[PDB]
């Protein structure tokens, strides 16, 4: 997409010491979005185990 | 007084040219200006006999196509040995600098533009030397 855009400059340049060209220059600022495909993945999660200890006073 | 250069040579080759005298004029009726639409007035002529030749050295701006940012550009140039008499511009005046038409390295015509004239006012022969830069490609100068 556009975003804007900067000052226009006219210049003359010499140009085999006769005569002076006309030219301009402007910088034009656009918006974009980049897209990129990973190198692989992890392994799912098939099996879990937990271990719990309930700590108590009676034993 | 000098008596054999005030004789046109018989040795070595010389060729005639073509040139034509330039002025400008305005041509806008209402803008204010001394330039208005300049457009410029030709009268063509002949040189009686001259000698072309190309810059000796190899200087970077001395050669022919040059790389710029937008493309191969084109420069020319030459050195003439002349026994006519060509002006350059003056200033407060509507004159401009004669020119000559000659080959290029492309193989076409282009016309070159007296930029420095030498003379020697106290010696009385006719001898003039010329240096010449080429127009550039697509236009008629200044």
């Amino acid at each position: 997409a556009y975003s804007s855009t900067s000052n226009i400059a006219r210049m003359r340049v010499p140009l085999n010491q006769q005569m002076f060209e006309n030219r301009a220059r402007t910088i034009v600022t656009f918006n974009a979005t980049f897209v990129e495909k990973d190198l692989g993945t992890f392994e799912d999660i098939e099996h879990i185990i937990i271990g719990i200890d309930v700590d108590n006073p009676s034993g | 007084a000098y008596s054999l250069l005030s004789s046109r040579n018989r040795l070595i080759p010389r060729v005639e040219v073509q040139c034509r005298k330039r002025e400008w004029v305005k041509t806008d009726p209402d803008s204010p200006f001394l330039n208005g639409g300049r457009e410029v007035l030709y009268t063509p002529f002949t040189a009686v006999e001259c000698t072309v030749q190309p810059m000796r050295g190899k200087a970077i701006r001395d050669q022919n196509n040059q790389l710029m940012i937008g493309g191969e550009e084109d420069y020319d140039s030459y050195t003439v040995y002349s026994e006519t008499l060509l002006f350059r511009a003056r200033e407060g005046t509507e004159h401009l600098s004669d020119q000559m038409l000659l080959p290029d390295s492309g193989g076409g015509q282009t016309w070159f533009t007296v930029m420095k004239a030498d003379m020697y006012p106290s010696s009385g022969v006719p001898r003039y030397r010329y240096y010449l830069i080429a127009v550039p490609v697509g236009t008629e100068g200044g």
